[PDB]
């Protein structure tokens, strides 16, 4: 492939460099339309800019935490972090979010990796070996109420059991209700006067509940869960302007008030170098 | 070799090697030729 | 107020004109539908799509 | 049940009206059934809210 | 003697002529088309009013002055009240449509000024409150009036800050969306053909707008000496290939 | 096992079933069809909303009692407010349509009574004043309510005398018009298909009604002993092959 | 596979929607027996409702 | 590839792709045609 062809002096009536940008086109002008060039080859394919590659590496999408401790006398397991749920999202930690929102609709399978590490912040004789249970709870399933409910039987709901310190990995097909996930949605769920704007089920990817299977030892053990997400089989439509201001909320476009100028001011003139 | 039955379980896809910027760079209704005048 | 054979019966009144016999929304996973076999199976899945057949037999 | 995803309503009204023969009286009833058309799709299995338990059963 | 410059668009019972055009943009290089069966889901036969809905509606005019910040209309909202298009809209459960948008602004060879005319698929607005405040319905359904970016923040309304496109992105990059400029010195109209763009084959026309049309002054209007300091901008829009499905009782929407 | 007796008519998104029919009449043995070019005059392409206008509208119900004289509806008037049919009607300059009329009245094998259901092309009514008094507009445009032949003379209204068909002809000869009887002992519905009948290819839908549908008790209703002395009669009507042409601003009509 | 075929107006002596449930059958009635439909395809096989799948986790 | 000798040790079965509701939806002795009268 040639990156530049050889081209010499020109004295024409045919001027490729004068255009009318009002038309909305970006005319494909090249170095050889306005200087004299020599042949050179590309030596490159643009492999690593493919959208499959761009969205295809694992990104941290969620960090939560649960603890193993005596539940005796706990009136609210959920509240003691005896167990914890997470409604899956890709817009809570901003790194991956800005990447996805370069597109309007996106379609892909997900590969999840879940790393779990334990901490024992206060005096323990040892490090126990805990098994985590991660249950995938689709909308309409009974939700766990205690850390050892009938729910955890999970007879119809996919669940994975792995050890703290290890990693669990499985992949979920594209679960969207429509043909693509909406990265944006300028609508409501119905014509209600007060219903929420922008947040939609069109994006919904399920939800996940974590708990330790082990009963309690004498000390307490903090287990912190990190969920990583990798898109595989990516398809993206309609590019948009990149995110400039900071994010404030999952699912709305809102930016913070009295934010700071995002364009760097010159130290000098327009004329400055 | 796929070891698994479902398609979601296969590895990453392989390069589009599609590439056609004209839907974005030249969505004009009447075709513009480089070198010919923009507005006639 | 307690489950009875009677909640399967939609009553009809002689001589009423223009009026309404019954009403329900179509949340097949809840409400009237929920205990029916259809309702009961739909509940093992997250998503549904398709046509429903609703019939009335007169007695 | 979900809003965005909601399916409508079903209602029934007298078109003309029920008329009973002589020597007859009172309410008459309709029985109503529901089943899915061959059209139907269900996907993404999960657990039913229709059954739960507090201790394991025994014999 | 055909120029890129003169054009005629006849759609239904209405025709537009421009003698100073700058080509026309067809979003993503695709022209509006009806919904194919292979893509269909709802089993209902659809209704295609054709020429009674696919004609040109001219919205009420705006006034560009030296202080203007820009205006924003949403589709199909802007047309919610135009003739039979609008009736069909409130009466069917689902509908689908593409449009021809023609923005008009003429001046003289002594004026200067340049407007950006852009179509943004799925333009989800931001609340000026920040945090996770929502933007109420009425605020994103201005109707033919559209939203005036130089109007004041209101409560439950969107933010109207132009350098941020009403969503946290910079004005400068709006050029990645199908768009055309109106530069008084060149141009006097902008025309964009919009194919139907959605993640579902057909949708509700009232709970979801699928494009915002935005006209933004970028190089300020500068009139000749002792000229009146303003120009009107007119927007005329025509639904094209419209289809409605799931007819019934007639939606009632907030406000 | 097909009987003349059971029938199903599906039109648009609406279906009717009768288990006690008496065949169906198709006026003048012709079925509704669109307007051919060879017969066309107006050069405008017409709009054919199809399934959104060609469905069944059920008008409000009447009550047959022993004192009833008969009721009269005009078309397209009776439908002037039904869904998108009606909108199209007020919004185009010209329109054209055929209809399926289904009149319903069920009783038991102890009742007796017989209604005449007849369609009269161009039913010009008479003023009860005599002389050359006219019948004002409003009076001949009752809408879905229709005209109740047992209501009182009003001023500017038509005469409501049944032995004279509201025009100086005898009830007995209405049988020369497409018609069907509903005899409680036989029948429970009447169905008539009306092709478009006019002296022009397309006309105005508001200044001219082209058929009156008339339901007239002829053998008085007789209920079984100690039965309630009345039965409701319901009329459901569906425009078929409708076409509208000459779209614009939306007619404003008296009252 | 078609999920719905195209079907238009009907004025028949052949009524598929009237049945006698006393018989114990569920007659296979479809949208196209009572409204006007357009063609649409299934795009689906019913894979995940197989009893092997239902009892297999 | 089965690594084991016994049939019980193989993975899940594969979709019946059988599907015939008529034993449940139409177990009537004399065949009913849709459109023909239910009771003659």
């Amino acid at each position: 492939t040639v990156a530049s062809i050889s081209s010499g002096p020109k004295h024409t009536q045919k001027v490729p460099i004068l255009t009318a940008n009002e038309t909305g086109a970006t005319m494909p002008v090249l170095p050889s339309d306005s200087i004299e060039t020599r042949t050179t080859y590309m030596h490159f394919n643009g492999s690593e800019t493919d959208v499959e590659c761009f969205l295809g590496r694992a990104a941290c999408v969620h960090v939560t935490e649960i603890q193993n401790k005596d539940a005796t006398g706990i009136d609210n397991h959920r509240e003691a972090k005896l167990f914890n749920d997470w409604k899956i999202n890709l817009s809570s930690l901003v790194q991956l979010r800005k990447k996805l929102e370069l597109f309007t609709y996106v379609r892909f399978d997900s590969e999840y990796t879940i790393l779990a590490t334990a901490s024992q912040p206060d005096s323990a004789n040892y490090s126990s070996n805990l098994v985590v249970q991660a249950m995938y709870v689709p909308p309409g399933a009974p939700n766990p109420k205690e850390w050892d409910d009938y729910t955890w039987q999970s007879a119809s709901n996919p669940s994975v059991f792995f050890k703290v310190g290890d990693t669990s990995r499985f992949s979920v097909p594209y679960v969207g209700l429509a043909s693509a996930y909406n990265c944006f949605y300028d609508g409501y769920s119905h014509d209600d006067a007060e219903t929420q704007y922008g947040i939609t089920v069109l994006n919904h990817m399920g939800g996940m509940a974590f708990r330790i299977v082990n009963e309690h030892d004498e000390h307490k053990t903090l287990v912190k869960i990190r969920v990583y997400h990798r898109a595989k089989h990516v398809e993206a439509w309609i590019p948009r302007a990149p995110r400039a201001l900071p994010y404030t909320s999952i699912g709305r476009t809102n930016y913070p008030k009295n934010t700071e100028p995002v364009i760097k001011k010159r130290k000098g003139d327009i004329k400055s170098y | 070799i796929n070891y698994y039955k479902d398609a979601a379980s296969t590895s990453s896809a392989g390069q589009s090697l599609s590439m056609d910027p004209s839907k974005f760079t030249e969505p004009v209704k009447d075709l513009m030729l480089k070198g010919a005048p923009a507005l006639n | 107020t307690k489950d009875e054979v009677n909640s399967y019966l939609i009553p009809l009144n002689a001589n009423r004109q223009n009026e309404q016999v019954f009403g329900t929304n179509l949340f097949i996973g809840d409400g009237v539908f929920k205990t029916t076999l259809l309702g009961e199976i739909v509940q093992y899945y997250t998503h549904w799509s398709g046509s429903l057949r609703f019939s009335l037999m007169y007695t | 049940p979900d809003t965005y995803t909601s399916a409508g309503f079903l209602s029934c009204w007298y078109q003309t009206s029920l008329i009973l023969p002589p020597e007859t009286t009172g309410q008459v009833y309709l029985l109503s059934f529901i089943s899915a058309c061959p059209d139907f799709k269900l996907r993404l299995m999960k657990d039913t809210q229709t059954i739960s338990q507090t201790v394991a059963l025994t014999e | 003697g055909y120029s890129d410059r003169v054009q005629q668009i006849t759609l239904g019972n209405s025709t537009i002529t421009t003698q100073e055009a700058a080509n026309a943009v067809v979003c993503y290089a695709e022209w509006p088309e009806y919904l194919p069966d292979v893509d269909a889901s709802d089993v209902n036969k659809t209704s295609k009013p054709d020429t009674s809905v696919c004609r040109f509606y001219t919205l009420d005019s705006k006034t560009w002055t030296t202080g203007s910040k820009g205006w924003c209309w949403k589709l199909p909202d802007a047309l919610k009240d135009m003739g039979v298009f609008g009736q069909n809209m409130f009466f069917h459960s689902l509908g689908r449509s593409g449009y021809t948008v023609h923005v008009q602004c003429n001046a003289t060879k002594f004026h200067s000024g340049c407007l950006l005319v852009v179509v943004i698929p799925e333009h989800q607005l931001a609340s000026h409150e920040g945090g996770n405040v929502s933007v109420k319905y009425t605020f994103t359904h201005p109707g033919e009036r559209g939203i005036d970016l130089s109007s004041a923040n209101e409560v439950g309304g969107p933010v109207k800050d132009v350098l941020y496109n009403m969503n946290g992105t910079l004005l400068g990059n709006l050029l990645i969306f199908p768009h055309q400029f109106i530069n008084l010195r060149t141009n006097n109209t902008a025309t964009i053909v919009i194919p139907y763009i959605n993640s579902v084959p057909i949708d509700s026309m009232t709970r979801h707008n699928n494009v915002s049309l935005m006209v933004i002054p970028i190089a300020p209007l500068t009139v000749p000496t002792g000229a009146t300091p303003s120009l009107p901008i007119t927007v005329t829009i025509a639904p094209m290939c419209t289809e409605f499905s799931g007819i019934r009782s007639k939606s009632i929407v907030p406000q």
